[PDB]
RNA sequence: UAAGGGCAGACGGUGGAUGCCUAGGCUCUCGGAGGCGAAGAAGGACGUGAUAAGCUGCGAAAAGCUGCGGGAAUCGGCACAUACGAAUUGAUCCGCAGAUAUCCGAAUGGGGCAACCCGUCAGGCCCCUGACACAUGAAUUUUCAUGAGCGAACGCGGGGAACUGAAACAUCUCAUUACCCGUAGGAGAAGAAAACAAGUGAUUCCCUCAGUAGUGGCGAGCGAACGGGGAU
RNA sequence: ACUGGAAAGUAUGGCCGAAGAGCAUGAAAGCUGCGUAUCCGACAUAUCCCUGAGUAGCGCGGGACACGAAUCCUGUGUGAAUGGCGGGGCCCAUCCCGUAAGGCUAAAUACUCCCGAGAGACCGAUAGUGAACCAGUACCGUGAGGGAAAGGUGAAAAGAACCUCGAACAGAGGAGUGCAAUAGACCCUGAACCCGUCUGCCUACAAGCGGUAGGAGCGCCAGGUGUGACUGCGUGCCUUUUGCAUAAUGAACCUACGAGUUACUGUUUGUGGCAAGGUUAAUUGUUGACAAGGAGCCGAAGCGAAAGCGAGUCUUAAAAGGGCGCAGUCACGAGCAGUAGACGCGAAACCAAGUGAUCU
RNA sequence: AGGGUAGGGGUGAAAGGCUAAUCAACUUGGAGAUAGCUCGUACUCCCCGAAAUGCAUUUAGGUGCAGCCUGUUGGAUGU
RNA sequence: UGACCGAUGGAGUGAGGGCAUGGGUGCUAAGGUCCAUGUCCGAGAGGAGAAGAAUCCGGACCACCGGCUAAGGUCCCGAAA
RNA sequence: AUAUCGGUAGGGGAGCAUUCCAGCGACGUAGAAGGGAAAAGGGCGACUUUUUCUGGAGUUUCUGGAAAAGCAAA
RNA sequence: AAUGGCACAAGGGUGCUUGACUGGGAGACAAACAAGUCGCACAGGUAGGAAACUAGAGCAUAGUGAUCCGGUGGUCCGC
């Protein structure tokens, strides 16, 4: 009511018109009036303690190993970027046919722009991992340095 | 997000109207005359579902009374007789045999009438 | 913000060990002499609040 | 589970209560308000402290006290804590393991009959006693 | 007998709900920039087209003029248009730089009821015309630069309420708020101890200290600083 | 190849991918167009011995400081010192700190009229800006000022030559275009209130909220459906009240609009993580995510006004004679509270800055 | 015909008359003032279920605390 | 019986009314007014009394075209001599 | 197994629909949403399914998430 | 004042006195809260009395009213 454009002034006298009694025209009962109770910007975030933030990544890790969605492939590079050569590799893996998400241990530009066409693949590092990412897809292949990664640094 | 739902709010008042045909004037289709109409009408199916059992009743007793008075018997009689004697005959069976079957109705009463 | 705490309640109230609210004795009259030397009742003795008075310390004290 | 079968533990979640919205919601109508006076209306509130007129308790109750602006105030570690700590060195006052940046006294609770060297902040007679008893050391600073 | 009427179905009328749609809003993020104006502003008036102009653009050189760079077949703005022309010798269109730019408006030659009336002096035409100059205040020495007015928010300064709360009300609160007025910059203000404290070492901002110390018809309320962690 | 008015759809079968963002194309396109990833490009024009005097201090009246009379300011009247002076919350002494009455100074901070690039578990034409369109327009007012309504043919105007009735397109019936004209200019879809026509059944001896429960006959499409002779029962609804058919309040009707929300701080509880510990805030690194940040906060001892003592402490000369004491923490969801307009609409009024003596 | 006096201010051969159909002015803003008052408050089913008393009150149609309801709990006794 | 008592989360109510009994007041008036003890209406439908908030009988989970009773009734409207 | 299940103020429990989002599954010019008619269903209900006419381009299931989340009277 | 009590008098006389005490409140009454009422035990030292015993004011129920701010007498904390 405060923000709207019309004026305060009061619209009829308050007594002696026949009608029922009215104020200004920024009313929400008038059409084109106030809203009331809607929406205003917000934050939405909250907190999480660090320990159950890392259980729950641990239990996504686990979920995957248990359900035997994990594999381990070779650290590779590629001289060019070459989507072709990351399809083949995803098609030797057999991880074309669902979403995939490969974990790699560092940069690799060349990699990242193989694999940033092809569609039902997502690329991180291992540092980065979180338990949305881990969750969204169906398999998940990880390197020889991103198991030494990923163990040493979400263990216990 | 802004929801507003237009077509459930009015499917609601259209399956209302649906079993307010029939009705006189304004009543039939007039939202706000028609929904107070349908509701006063269950009221009074509640009460008339109760009523309908002693209607019923009230109809197999004054069969039952002209048929015995035929026979020679007041009903309060015949249902002294009928209970004396220990028969579990029950009123809607006894007035279907007074309108329909008189031959049986006169057995039963023979057979209490001693 | 923060709830405030009621100045008068603060300086008036506090607390013990087991979240019980201390208090001082108002005097029915504060004349003393034509009042019994029992007035070591109302006059030694630092008393609690009633559990029905509680809460409304309470909520003066931010609910602590 | 997975992101198409997500489930919070049961009783975790609850959903929240709507007042005004009808008359089979029980919470319709004057919405769990009452009927009249000044509760019933949009911006009531309670003044606090406030008993309809009476004279309030946090008014008609005295003032007592005062608090003292440059108070000591020590930490109390225990005999009993003490030999815990003890067993797995012998000079105490290690800390690391507990306060943070403050002043320690030792107070009697337990028992020792193990030889210290325990240095704090203040001691208490009977833990000083307890000490000698158990033939160790005390160090006050 | 249905004059008429009741109920249902079908098909129409009216009306414009609903569903689907939209670059028209709303809230933000990042990076710039933070003014325009006496070399005449913001905002207007009057004009300007092949055909009346309602918008748009432009200004008596008037949907427009010139140069350089880009580019390659259509173009001559829009409100459902025809005509007539331009254009591969490179139109139209885009980037940068130029030319012209009527009248009012701080308006500044004098007046005035804004977009008008009336002048003086030097020239040139020829009673009438086009082109110059002709205000005021402050540094300044009559030569010279500067200022006036407008305009989002943010800054600083000069004045400064009341409804309201205290369940009345006067101290108190609302609040050094609303509002009026003056005046900067891209930020402003502050800033280098006649300091805090009971050792630190100029300002500013964030998190704590802390709803604590205090203050108060000790009511309603108001409310720090030291210290610590940071940005710099 | 199929369906279709029309493939971008479906089904085969291929190809590109540092390009599978998007928009348009007669339906939904990585391979039709503009584009996109990536790479390249500017003739100009811009941007990057000395040491602060009406001073310090003081009297009177006031103000700002969290502070309603130490610090700082000053209307009025006074008024020094040159190790001295000032401060440490009234006043004196010791101690400690500093060196007034001259000035300048970047960074970290506040904001968006404007320009550019983007985004949204934001709106979708009574919504969202007052304004999607002719919008601060039309209209209203002397004036300051107030202030609307109003989007959609079709893929493509192919926007209906010609004929018939008629004075006339006023309108319609054809023909033709088109997938479709019941898409024909107010044109997508086309609801309700409200207004008609036709068909079926009922109705001119009948009396009250108009229904409900029974129940013949007639009429339609094989156990459903329309109507309904005749019978029983039945004083609407909301609100307000001790109590309302009330002759107490309220509504013409329909469609659309319309009223406990959010933020912060407490407190209780459901569910969780750690556990004698629990937890980071601002912020910082590597690339919203991971890692770091322990400052701080709660817990871990209490009693006493306090000095203080301590599983004790307070009262006492002394006593149990008496009082008080001998698993948490951090979140997520929910209830409640306070502060914010705080569930919504409604005063009479108060204050500030302006507009009006074309009426009187 | 032109001009001047502006809000509790002006003007009044005085009626508190008149001051743009407004007078114990109008416009915008503070502002969503305040209203212990009236009216209104929208989907569903299930379980339980009051009070209209006392005390106090610049209180009497408001409110605080008791009394009476409900949810979860731990002791047990209530009739 | 089961809800009496503790501790805690959430309330609403703080305009009552009729009848019977014991009283005050009034006029041994009032559908009056003020207390006390019960009960019902409030917040309670169903049956009889012609039609009545609280008088008599009786506490509605839903269905049934089954049976027994309560108050009160059994010539017809109207069930039963 | 027994008992219980009238309710205003009010307390407690369990659910439906609406708009958008994530994940997983689907539908559509051989006809989506919307509009008209008919039929069936639900311990119970808020509501949900199916057929047909109109319509001519989008819609929807399950699990979880968030709200501009429901009108008969002002 | 009224009511209840009072003869072993709680009614009336003499003698001696200061318990019209310090530190106190097992337990109860009453009560929305604030307030209110009765009453210890023991220790210190007294009055009366031969002793037992009694004495923490008066036969009992009215004779006042908070907090804040101030005054007076004693006895821990401020810069
Ligand atoms: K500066
Ligand atoms: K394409
Ligand atoms: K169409
Ligand atoms: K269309
Ligand atoms: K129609
Ligand atoms: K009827
Ligand atoms: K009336
Ligand atoms: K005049
Ligand atoms: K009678
Ligand atoms: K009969
Ligand atoms: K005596
Ligand atoms: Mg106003
Ligand atoms: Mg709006
Ligand atoms: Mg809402
Ligand atoms: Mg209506
Ligand atoms: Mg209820
Ligand atoms: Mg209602
Ligand atoms: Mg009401
Ligand atoms: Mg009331
Ligand atoms: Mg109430
Ligand atoms: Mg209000
Ligand atoms: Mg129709
Ligand atoms: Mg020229
Ligand atoms: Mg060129
Ligand atoms: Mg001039
Ligand atoms: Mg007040
Ligand atoms: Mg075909
Ligand atoms: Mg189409
Ligand atoms: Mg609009
Ligand atoms: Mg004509
Ligand atoms: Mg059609
Ligand atoms: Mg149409
Ligand atoms: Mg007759
Ligand atoms: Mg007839
Ligand atoms: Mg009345
Ligand atoms: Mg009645
Ligand atoms: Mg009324
Ligand atoms: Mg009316
Ligand atoms: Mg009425
Ligand atoms: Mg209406
Ligand atoms: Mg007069
Ligand atoms: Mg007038
Ligand atoms: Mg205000
Ligand atoms: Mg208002
Ligand atoms: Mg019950
Ligand atoms: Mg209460
Ligand atoms: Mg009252
Ligand atoms: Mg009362
Ligand atoms: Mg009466
Ligand atoms: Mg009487
Ligand atoms: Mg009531
Ligand atoms: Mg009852
Ligand atoms: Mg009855
Ligand atoms: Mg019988
Ligand atoms: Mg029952
Ligand atoms: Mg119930
Ligand atoms: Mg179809
Ligand atoms: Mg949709
Ligand atoms: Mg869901
Ligand atoms: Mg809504
Ligand atoms: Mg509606
Ligand atoms: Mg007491
Ligand atoms: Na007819
Ligand atoms: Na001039
Ligand atoms: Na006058
Ligand atoms: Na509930």
């Amino acid at each position: 009511r405060s923000e709207l454009s019309g004026s305060t002034r009061k619209l009829i006298r308050q007594k002696g018109s026949g009608g029922a009694r009215r104020g200004d025209i920024n009313s929400p009962l008038l059409s084109g009036g106030a809203r009331v109770f809607g929406p205003r910007p917000r934050n939405y975030s909250f907190k999480l303690n660090k320990k159950l933030k890392a259980l729950a990544r641990r239990s996504a890790l686990s979920y995957k190993a248990k359900n035997n969605e994990i594999i381990v492939v070779e650290d590779f590079n590629f001289d060019a970027p070459k989507t072709k050569a990351f399809k083949a590799i995803s098609a030797a893996l057999k991880v074309g046919e669902k979403k995939v998400l490969y974990v790699l241990p560092e940069v690799n530009k060349n990699v990242y722009l193989s694999a940033r066409n092809l569609p039902n693949t997502n690329l991180i590092l291992a540092n980065l991992i979180n338990t949305y990412t881990v969750l969204a897809s169906k398999n998940l292949v990880l390197t020889e340095r991103s198991v030494a990664v990923v163990n040493e640094l979400f263990k216990a | 997000p802004r929801s507003v739902n237009h077509v459930a709010s009015r499917a609601k008042r259209k399956r209302i109207l649906k079993l307010t045909r029939g009705y006189f004037g304004a009543r039939k289709n007039v939202w706000t005359v028609a929904k107070n109409t349908w509701e006063k009408g269950l009221t009074y199916a509640y009460r008339d579902r109760k009523s309908k059992k002693r209607n019923f009743r009230a109809l197999w007793i004054q069969r039952i009374n002209a048929a015995a008075r035929l026979e020679g018997m007041s009903y309060s009689r015949l249902m002294g007789a009928l209970h004396a004697n220990g028969i579990e005959i029950n009123r809607k069976v006894l007035a279907d045999l007074a309108m329909n079957h008189p031959e049986a109705f006169r057995a039963i009463v023979a057979k209490v009438k001693n | 913000p923060k709830l405030k705490t009621n100045s008068g309640a603060k300086k008036r109230f506090a607390l013990t060990g087991t979240g019980k609210i201390k208090r001082k004795h108002a005097f029915k009259s504060h004349i003393l002499t034509k009042k019994t030397k029992k007035q070591k009742r109302n006059l030694t003795y630092f008393s609690t609040v009633h559990k029905v008075d509680e809460n409304a310390v309470k909520q003066l004290l931010c609910l602590r | 589970m997975n992101l198409s079968s997500l489930k919070p533990a049961e009783g975790a979640v609850k959903s929240r209560k709507r007042i005004g919205r009808g008359p089979g919601s029980g919470l319709g109508g004057t919405s769990t308000r009452g009927h009249k006076g000044a509760k019933s209306r949009s911006g009531y509130s309670k003044k606090i402290g406030f008993e309809g007129g009476q004279m309030p308790i946090q008014r008609r109750l005295p003032k007592f006290g005062f608090k003292n602006i440059n108070r000591v105030e020590y930490k109390p570690i225990n005999l009993s804590v003490l030999q815990t700590l003890s067993e797995a060195s012998v000079e105490d006052l290690i800390a690391a393991g507990v306060s943070r940046n403050s002043l320690v006294k030792i107070l009697a609770n337990g028992t020792v009959t193990t030889a210290l060297t325990v240095e704090a902040h203040a001691f208490s007679k009977t833990a000083e006693e307890a000490i000698v008893r158990a033939g160790g050391s005390v160090v006050k600073l």
